[PDB]
């Protein structure tokens, strides 16, 4: 069954869902005072796809951004999810609503199978939710357990572990945004299996000056490209 | 293959999970009712909880009560004796809604019956983990004692012990007649046979002393017994 | 799995059905009712389905209404479940049709209660087997007995030992003679079908009767008047 | 616990296929024959069926729709009354008559949802649903267990519906009229029986044609059938 | 089964019943569609029995509404419950928003039922792939592949079915972004002939514009399989 | 094992298998530990950190102004749990203008453990709350997955919380007796005996007599740590 | 309407009009107000035709099928216990103003059944318009035990009297005399030009259709 | 929780209604023969059972009669439900149903439970004998709820024996009388031990007509 | 009131062997302005049963679709016609199916009971069912009353179905002179065991 649990005490269907969000393609979020930046690798299995249809950094709302990873139409309808649910936040209480908020929303959705108090399965999908509060930047990461941490910095996708590694070995606190970037697209670039270039990485950002959802360009890639080593 | 399932019957007509369940409260702490002279003495043994150190003083009670005069107690599940009792407690408040006096004690047990016998009807349900005491004593019909078994079983005793050691309670138990007893003189006889103690028992009665309503016994009366 | 749920086998029984039947036999009780001209009459054991116990409690014998009653013997919480059935479905038949259901009524409904049970694969089936007697508008007794099966049958005489009544009633074949002899017939048919000697005590003796519809269950001084007249 | 006793009936087996589906398929492929031709005069059904047995095959739907079953006899009594009650509700809805194939497009529905929800079998029937409208002209339509279905001018389903198809395509024509169709009728029911001669007390024959401008249906007696068995014997 | 969960996790993290309703999928028949500048072809194709079955009445080159148009490969009736629901809110979207419905919502919409359907208990996945064609708002033309997970995405060119990554191969190296119309129906029948036996009751080639979706008369179909062949000697 | 497929199944020994795996669940949380004097209420538990560049997982949360708990097992289910006694503590001082009776809280959230054990399409909480408050007087609960409830003097439960409970056994005498700071100071070394504690893998709030629920400061935390060391 | 109904020795006779109005308009001049509920109970009706007649098929059926599932003689009881629960399920509406006879295990019974769900027992009643009338009658000449001829003479009188004293009834009586064993349905028990020239009227087309 | 135990299998057959068929087959005779001017259904069946208390012989309506070979439980339910589907149909139409139309609403009733979920086939079958405007008519329903149209049958133990014997005895243009005094020889192929109906309503024979056959 | 927003009237009659069902051809608004002259209120439910419906247009409609779906399915699901009493009783229990929100309509049915021997049925209703078989003729609509008066003074019992023709559709055309929302044009449909003879008459329409 969907609701037994294992003779040590775990759910197997929320083990076996931790398999899922290992696969799919590597994204990173960094977060420095002035603002929270998520970078993600694209990868196109074919020549012939639309490159943007494809989309990894959603807006989850006006000052919220997040990446996904693992089962794609699972991640849409959890960021349909919150979408509607930050809206409703918005329209009952006038405020842009706190990320951890969000976070826990999508959490108590993740695992609304279990029936406790209707999906049918747990959600094989990981989130770096990113994005700015009255209380500044701020990354959390949630993933189908339904337990959220937040994070300084953080990677997931297939090459997570070494992604996670140079993210903690090349991290400060006060690294500046500028530098947040490079880092983000280094990392990318070594965790990443292609030729880093513009249409290959997608980055947006939400920074502190604005509490804005912002998506990148060319020229604004290649900007990060030229200053790397 | 026929003890998967509380709606399939064995071979030999045999319920195994409630056989299983059965087990499982001669497993779990002593409890027991005794109907003297005077009153009604309702006395758990919680020996599983030796171990527990702490556990705040005679906190742990498994005695509990209706409308004041019925004593209700029981040997299994915390959850599933609080399961049953709340629903003794409203059928009794239904039952005064109707009809503006207290339930007999004897329609109450066969309504607690008939509620733990609907959970063994069903392959979606978990059949209760309790049997049940519910005793009562007036001052014309003197004491009235029934033990439910989880099957839905009703049956009336004089005396009657549900639990652990509960055997060798009986035996003890059986070689006086207590009816001609007052409660204060079989307080020190519970206490001599759980010992072949303050603060792994809990204690009741309902007798004349106390009006024949409800009361646990202070402790200035258990003490020197 | 086949002889789990309520579904056909192989060779078309219901193995749960007799399953069933096999624990009411389990409960080694014994109940006889016998009809008389003007009357009917239901002999039971006063022993628990298998010290300080309360032997005047252990009763197989139940009252559906003032008029009808009933002996049903099986798993304890099953009989009384079936016990408060027949009651509720008697209780709807007076206030919807305005008159006291008899007692063929009452076993058929309740047997159609017992076959949604024997066909709806998600209940069990209730271990209880159950005499039926009464008074009907003809002023004759009827006397009915059905099964776990959802099964009802009209009898002359039931137990739930054939040839023991049949014997008894061809040897047989006043209202209060009516009466005594038919209580007579039932107390040694139960003596006989146990094979030893009754007490008092530990036996339940009820009749309907046209010159007193009400079912009533007759005091343990004329049941020890009764066997003591048996013997003699 | 009762999944344990489900058998998980709307499910995929490992190869894309419907389990249940495919042992519906069979259990039609064990039904008796029952073909389906369009000849210019208007569209033909036939069918093959212990002595004492006082039409079991062929069931009119409708003034200008009627349906050759095979399969499970009570299901096709089901869904034969699912499509009564739906030709009858397209009237009462639009003061038209169904187009055929809009009927079948429901039924066909009614079929695959008990294939895609609960955890119900589904029904172990196909359908040859012939009829007339306006837009269309004369139709004949398959329809399989899983809801899919299918337009002809000339089908059998059932046992050695392979045989009679050989026998429909090599002999079925654009332009036969009324009476050379039922004779071609008569000829792939016998060969699918591996006959020489079929006999007229295990046949079901009828035909729905267009008459001055109103549907009409002809369900064949059996001395009617027997006039026609000698027609096609002579030649 | 009526609310028991069907589409599971296995013990590696794959959802089973998905990849079974991706095999009905390839079971499927070919189907290939080509974006121009402002038009599309979808070229499907479809297998009869000659002489017997009639070749009107089936349809897998669906038109969902005024501007959007569908091609299908997988099972046909739960491809025709599909389209039946998506008609419903194409028609729904005209009747709250007072607007058509553009070609992207409409993926987004059979996508979403269609992860819906693997997120439900007590109901089946469909086991079909959906390629849309049409129109988004701002008028300019679009091509989404939708999958039986529930997954969508836009393409420039692409076929499902049977046989579909020989069809995507060879539509890489042809695709020559925008061509006119007659070459484009050319490149989406050789590209589709390249998997099924070249004859023109094996094709069905639909072409849709702004104004609507027209077929193609076969005369066009026949004339282009001889060149084909004339080209293949 | 045919006897730990689903909740509603006795073993033949009379054991119920899948609530005994919920309450497994509870051993691999971290270690919390609460103790209390004739006014207080201490609660201590260890926070867990998941990477360098994580943040601390929350460990207690507040009920209601004088009721707070703590968790050991899944979060998830901890979270509804929390949510269902916050809902009910407002609902109590919204109908009636008191505080709820924190016996009849833990009695209403041992009914909702307990329900789940009852149905096949349910399953038991997987975690257990210790539930620390001051109604008329200092209080602790234990609640479980079986719906069985406790009120204790000295608690702890988590992984290694054999040791915690050996230090607690030892010290129960005096904690009766013990001031604000020595209690504080018990509970903290208890928690380092479960085990080094810093301001940020350590959580402590204290309740009491005219002192509503309050998670101590960093400076405090810090200033007592050192104390301990 | 006039219906009326009494209980005489081992027998109940009803007795009704045959006249139906749309108001002023005698609508039917043979209608027929004596309904069938099973062989030993009848039932006669004042109020809104429709309701009457539906409740009363209703009540027959479903005492049919009594019927077929006790193997027992119906009873006049149960009809009239079925028709009150009904009647007042409906608050007041559904007027049905209902004569009841029947023969039962109990003897010959007689109910009156308002339409708002009351029920009596009685000797002899009269529903309708013309029920004052029929009450003079019965009362004035009514006696505890008479002759099932005697029955049928005062039923016979009465509704005359109803029929030529009230605007609301007439046509002809209808009696019914149900006993244990049977019943004998009076229908009739006492019932107190221009041809135009072929092709005189102008049309405008004609079809003729063959069946 | 609600899904079918009744399922096809690997052949294409269900199972369950195969049992019921068997089950059916092991149950008591029961038969119908039609006469050119009736028809009548007969039956088979310890010195205490009460007969009257136990028919197989029931009468669905004035001019229709059921019997049954099979469980007398699923007998008694489908028995109520007949009833009640033949009073339904007289609250519409204010006539008495007909027997085609009644047999076919009870077999849609009987293939529903062969689909629905947690229910067992019934495991019956059942010969309803009637007379309408358009003659006599003798059904079978079996547990599969497919319905056959009969000039005559028989429904329980050795039924192929006893069709062989009706079949070898039965004739087109016969009397009531001839009919039943054929029905009585293949049942016998006591007068305690036989029911049988006639259809004037639908008429049970009485034990003394029974013993004048 | 609601009944004199279309007006409209049916009228039926009976001979020997034969069966007149005959309606005025007026479909008006608010009660007096003519919008429609060819509304016909007779309905052919089968050869031996036909329906007139009288009252508000769109109920008749709404209850010409009901019976239609009904005596379609009756008959599709017997493979023979629906008998004219069960389709009388059907359409008195189907008007009481909505005593309290009713199709104000007032129905008649008309046609041949079968025994062969074809004895002419009629009946009339109200709108909420209450049905009154009649032998000689049978009434509904706005000019209930009128209509009365011709079939009470100028019916004659067993007439031919020249003479019923004749009588019914004086009767009609007398009563509808004296109507002011009922009129502009009168059908009449003489049914014989063989034949059925429909005519428009030659009506004011005024």
């Amino acid at each position: 069954g969907v609701n037994t649990f294992s003779p040590e005490g775990r759910l197997f269907q929320v083990e076996y869902a931790l398999g899922a969000i290992k696969l799919g393609s590597t994204a990173v979020g960094i977060c420095v005072n002035d603002g929270v930046i998520l970078a993600s690798e694209r990868r196109i299995s074919s020549t012939l796809i639309e490159k943007d249809s494809v989309e990894k950094l959603l807006s989850i709302d006006d000052h919220i951004g997040c990446a996904m990873s693992g089962l794609m139409a699972d991640a849409r309808t959890l960021i349909d999810y919150a979408r509607v649910e930050c809206n409703h936040y918005k329209f009952i209480y006038n405020e842009n609503i706190n990320i951890k908020s969000c976070v826990e929303l999508i959490s108590e959705l993740a695992l609304d199978f279990s029936n406790l108090s209707i999906m049918s399965r747990p959600f094989g999908v990981a989130l770096l939710i990113g994005g700015v509060d009255k209380n500044g930047p701020c990354l959390w990461y949630t993933e189908p357990s339904g337990t959220n941490t937040r994070f300084s910095a953080a990677s997931i996708g297939s090459a997570q572990e070494g992604a996670e590694l140079l993210l903690q070995e090349n991290y400060k606190k006060d690294m500046t945004f500028e530098q947040a970037e490079i880092l983000a697209l280094t990392v990318l670039r070594q965790v990443m299996e292609d030729k880093l270039s513009t249409s290959n990485v997608e980055i947006c950002a939400i920074k502190k000056s604005d509490q804005t959802f912002y998506k990148y360009n060319t020229d604004d890639i290649s900007r990060i490209i030229d200053v790397l080593p | 293959g026929y003890d998967l399932s509380v709606s399939t019957f064995s071979p030999d007509g045999r319920l195994y999970q409630v056989e299983y369940i059965y087990k499982s409260i001669n497993n779990n702490n002593t409890a027991l009712c005794l109907e003297c002279k005077d009153g009604i003495i309702c006395c758990c043994i919680n020996s599983n909880m030796d171990k527990n150190k702490m556990i705040k003083k005679n906190s742990y009670n498994r005695i509990y009560h209706v409308n004041n005069n019925i004593i209700i107690t029981y040997s299994g599940f915390d959850g599933d004796a609080r399961n049953i009792i709340d629903r003794a407690r409203s059928e009794a408040n239904t039952y005064y809604y109707n009809f503006h006096t207290n339930i007999p004690l004897h329609i109450l047990v066969n309504r607690i019956s008939l509620y733990i016998h609907a959970y063994t009807l069903y392959w979606h349900m978990r059949p209760f983990a309790a049997s049940i005491i519910i005793s009562s004593f007036n001052e014309k019909d003197k004491g009235d004692i029934y033990c439910i078994e989880p099957n839905g079983a009703c049956y009336k005793y004089s005396g009657i012990v549900i639990g652990k050691n509960k055997e060798m309670f009986k035996t003890e138990i059986e070689k006086k007649d207590y009816k001609d007893i007052n409660v204060r003189d079989a307080i020190e006889d519970i206490y001599k046979f759980i010992l072949t103690l303050q603060n792994l028992v809990n204690f009741s009665w309902i007798c004349k002393e106390s009006s024949y309503e409800f009361q646990n016994i202070h402790e200035e009366i258990l003490t020197p017994a | 799995y086949d002889r789990h749920l309520t579904i056909f086998s192989p060779d078309g029984n219901l193995y749960q059905i007799e399953y069933a039947i096999k624990a009411v036999k389990n409960t080694n009780i014994t109940s006889v009712g016998v009809k008389g001209e003007n009357c009917a009459v239901i002999i039971s054991q006063k022993k628990m389905a298998t010290k300080l116990l309360d032997y005047n409690n252990i009763t197989n014998i139940y009252n559906i209404t003032d008029e009808i009653g009933c002996s049903m013997v099986g798993m304890p919480g099953d009989c009384l479940s079936m016990v408060y059935k027949a009651r509720s479905e008697a209780s709807e038949f007076l206030y919807s049709n305005g008159y006291n259901v008899n007692a063929e009524t009452l076993c058929r409904n309740i047997c159609d209660k017992i076959q949604v049970y024997t066909q709806h694969a998600y209940m069990r089936l209730h271990a209880c087997s159950g005499m039926i007697i009464g008074i009907d508008e003809n002023n004759k007794p009827e006397l009915f007995k059905f099964d776990p099966s959802g099964f009802c049958a009209g009898y002359r005489a039931c137990v739930i030992s054939i040839s023991v009544l049949e014997r008894l009633l061809e040897k047989r074949k006043t209202i209060d003679e009516d009466i005594r002899n038919t209580t007579i017939l039932a107390i040694e048919a139960l003596q006989t079908i146990l094979a030893f000697d009754l007490k008092a005590s530990e036996i339940e003796v009820a009749i309907v009767s046209t010159k007193n519809r009400n079912f009533t269950q007759i005091s343990e001084k004329e049941i020890d008047n009764y066997l003591t007249y048996i013997a003699e | 616990m009762a999944r344990r006793y489900d058998s998980r009936t709307t499910t995929f087996s490992p190869e894309g296929r419907l389990y249940q589906v495919e042992y519906a398929l069979e259990a039609i492929n064990n039904a008796s024959i029952t073909i389906g031709l369009i000849t210019k005069d208007g569209v033909i059904l036939g069918a093959d069926k212990s002595k004492l047995i006082d039409y079991e095959k062929i069931y009119k739907i409708d003034k200008h729709i009627f349906c050759g079953v095979a399969g499970l006899n009570a299901d096709a009594n089901i869904l034969i009354n699912q499509s009564r009650l739906y030709a009858q509700r397209y009237l009462y809805n639009y003061n038209e008559v169904q187009p055929v194939s809009q009927l079948v497009v429901q039924i066909c529905d009614i079929k695959q949802s008990y294939t895609q929800y609960g955890g119900l079998r589904p029904y172990g029937v196909s359908f040859l649903i012939g009829g007339y409208d306006t837009k269309d002209g004369y139709q004949l339509y398959h329809t399989d267990p899983s809801g899919n279905y299918s337009g002809w001018f000339a089908t059998a389903i059932g046992t050695n519906n392979l045989t009679a198809s050989s026998v429909l395509k090599q002999e079925w024509k654009n332009d036969m009229t009324l009476e050379e169709g039922l004779l071609l009728a008569l000829k792939t029911l016998a060969k699918s029986t591996d006959t020489e001669i079929p006999k007229s007390e295990k046949i079901e024959l009828a035909y729905l044609t267009n008459k001055d401008g109103e549907v009409y249906q002809k369900y064949l007696t059996e001395k009617e059938i027997e006039e026609l068995i000698k027609l096609y014997t002579q030649k | 089964s009526y609310d028991r969960a069907i589409t599971v996790f296995s013990p590696d993290g794959h959802l089973l019943q998905v990849e079974h309703a991706l095999e009905a999928v390839k079971k499927g028949g070919c189907a290939v569609a080509i974006k121009s500048s402002n038009f599309a072809v979808l070229a499907v194709e479809k297998k009869n029995i000659p002489k017997l079955q009639n070749p009107k009445t089936t349809e897998k080159l669906i038109k969902l509404d005024e501007h959007n148009c569908l091609a299908f490969a997988g099972l046909n009736a739960d491809a025709r419950v599909l389209v039946n629901k998506t008609r419903l809110e194409c028609q729904r979207y005209y009747l709250n928003m007072d607007e058509p419905a553009p070609v992207d919502y409409i993926a987004k919409y059979v996508a979403k039922v269609q992860q819906k359907f693997t997120h439900r208990g007590g109901v089946r996945p469909f086991g079909i792939a959906t390629l849309i064609a049409g129109f988004k708002n701002n008028k300019e033309i679009c091509i989404y592949q939708t999958e039986p997970s529930g997954i969508y995405a836009a393409w420039k060119a692409q076929a499902i079915g049977k046989n579909a990554k020989i069809v995507q191969e060879f539509l890489e190296k042809n695709y020559q972004e925008n061509m006119e119309q007659k070459d484009c129906i050319f490149l989406a029948l050789k590209a589709i002939f390249e998997v099924v036996e070249l004859s023109s009751k094996n094709v069905e080639v639909a072409l849709l514009t702004e104004k609507d979706l027209t077929f193609i008369e076969e005369q066009e179909i026949n004339s282009m399989v001889e060149l084909i062949d004339q080209e293949r000697t | 094992n045919l006897y730990d497929t689903d909740n509603i199944i006795y073993s033949p020994e009379g054991r119920l298998y899948q609530v005994e795996y919920a309450s497994e669940a509870i051993k691999q949380g971290t270690c919390a530990v609460a103790i209390k004097s004739k006014d207080y209420v201490v609660v201590s538990g260890l926070k867990k950190c998941i990477s360098k560049l994580s943040f601390p997982q929350e460990k207690i949360f507040k009920i209601d102004d004088y009721i707070g708990i703590s968790m050991s097992g899944i979060t998830s289910d901890a979270k509804v749990l929390t949510k269902f006694m916050q809902n009910e503590c407002l609902s109590h001082k919204f109908l009636y203008n008191e505080n709820i009776n924190i016996e009849s809280l833990v009695r209403s959230v041992a009914d909702k453990y307990q329900k789940n054990t009852q149905k096949s399409s349910k399953r038991a909480f997987g975690v257990g709350l210790m539930i620390a408050a001051y109604h008329n007087e200092p209080c602790i609960f234990e609640t479980r997955p079986n719906g069985s409830y406790f009120e204790y003097d000295a608690l702890s439960f988590g992984a290694r919380s054999h040791a915690s409970k050996t230090y607690l056994e030892k010290n129960l005498h005096l904690f009766e007796e013990c001031s604000l700071e020595e209690l504080i100071l018990h509970c903290l070394k208890a928690l380092k005996c479960s085990l080094e504690l810093t301001i940020s893998n350590t959580a402590l709030a204290v309740v009491g007599k005219n002192h509503p629920w309050q998670e101590i400061s960093s400076l405090q935390l810090e200033e007592y740590l050192s104390k301990v060391k | 309407t006039t219906i009326c109904g009494l209980v005489c020795q081992n027998a109940v006779i009803l007795g009704a009009d045959t006249r139906a109005t749309e108001g002023p308009i005698v609508a039917d001049k043979n209608c027929s107000k004596l309904h069938y509920i099973s062989k030993n109970i009848w039932c006669a009706g004042a109020g809104v035709a429709g309701d009457l007649e539906h409740t009363t098929l209703w009540l027959q059926h479903n005492v049919e099928l009594h019927r077929l599932n006790t193997n027992t003689q119906p009873r006049v009881s149960m009809c009239v216990s079925r028709l009150t629960q009904e009647l007042f399920k409906y608050q007041g509406y559904k007027v049905c103003a209902i004569v009841l006879g029947g023969v039962d295990v109990n003897g010959p019974q007689l109910y009156g059944i308002h339409p708002h769900g009351s029920s009596c027992l009685l000797p002899f009643t009269a529903l309708g318009s013309g029920s004052l009338n029929a009450m003079a009658v019965l009362e004035a000449k009514y006696r505890d035990n008479m002759t099932i001829e005697e029955g049928k003479n005062l039923v016979c009188e009465a509704i005359c009297a109803g029929i030529f004293n009230d605007l609301g009834s007439g046509g002809n009586v209808d009696i019914c005399v149900i006993t244990k064993d049977s019943y004998q349905h009076i229908r009739p028990y006492k019932e107190p030009p221009t041809i135009y020239p072929k092709g005189t009227t102008p049309i405008l087309s004609e079809k003729i259709e063959y069946i | 929780y609600s899904f079918s135990l009744t399922t096809f299998s690997p052949t294409g057959k269900l199972v369950q209604i195969e049992y019921a068929l068997n089950r059916v087959s092991s149950s008591s005779p029961a038969l119908g023969i039609r006469a050119k001017n009736g028809v009548i259904i007969a039956t088979e069946k310890n010195e205490l059972i009460e007969e009257n208390s136990i028919f197989k012989i029931q009468q669905i309506s004035e001019h229709i009669g059921i019997v049954y070979a099979g469980m007398p439980g699923d007998f008694r339910v489908l028995l109520k439900r007949a009833r009640k589907e033949a009073i339904r149909y007289s609250l519409q139409y204010g006539s008495e149903i007909l027997v085609k139309e009644l047999v076919k609403i009870i077999a849609s009733i009987v293939q529903e439970f062969t689909q629905t979920g947690g229910v067992r086939p019934f495991g019956l079958s059942l010969l309803i004998c009637g007379v309408d405007v358009y003659g006599y008519h003798l059904y079978q329903i079996d547990p599969s709820g497919c319905y056959f149209n009969w000039m005559a049958t028989c429904v329980g133990k050795d039924y192929q024996n006893n069709m062989s014997f009706l079949e070898k005895r039965y004739n087109k243009d016969i009397e009531i009388e001839d009919a039943i005094h054929t029905a009585i020889l293949t049942l016998k192929e006591n007068e305690k031990n036989i029911e049988i109906g006639v259809a004037k309503p639908f008429k049970i024979l009485t034990q003394n007509e029974i013993k004048d056959y | 009131s609601i009944y004199n927003y279309n007006g409209g009237c049916v009228l039926g009659m009976s001979g020997s062997n034969c069966v007149a069902i005959a309606c005025d051809l007026r479909l008006g608004a608010n009660t007096f302005t003519t919008v429609s002259t060819k509304f016909s209120k007779i309905f052919k439910m089968n050869n031996n049963v036909y329906v007139g419906l009288s009252g508000l247009a769109t109920d008749i409609q709404t209850l010409y679709e009901i019976l239609r779906y009904r005596v379609n399915l009756y008959e599709v699901r017997q493979d023979a016609e629906m008998d004219v009493e069960c389709f009388a009783n059907m359409l008195s229990s189907i008007l009481y199916s909505n005593r309290f929100s009713p199709y104000f309509v007032n129905p008649i049915v008309v046609g041949f009971k079968l025994k062969v021997n074809y004895e002419p049925y009629l009946t009339a209703y109200d709108l909420i069912g209450a049905k009154c078989e009649t032998r000689d003729f049978v009434v509904n609509g706005v000019t209930s009353e009128q209509l009365f008066g011709m079939c009470e003074s100028l019916y004659v019992k067993d007439q031919d179905e020249n003479g019923l023709f004749e009588t019914i559709s004086q009767c009609l055309l007398s009563a509808l002179d004296r109507d002011c929302i009922s009129g502009w044009g009168a059908e009449v449909l003489v049914l014989t065991p063989e034949k059925i003879i429909k005519k428009k008459l030659k009506a004011r329409m005024d």
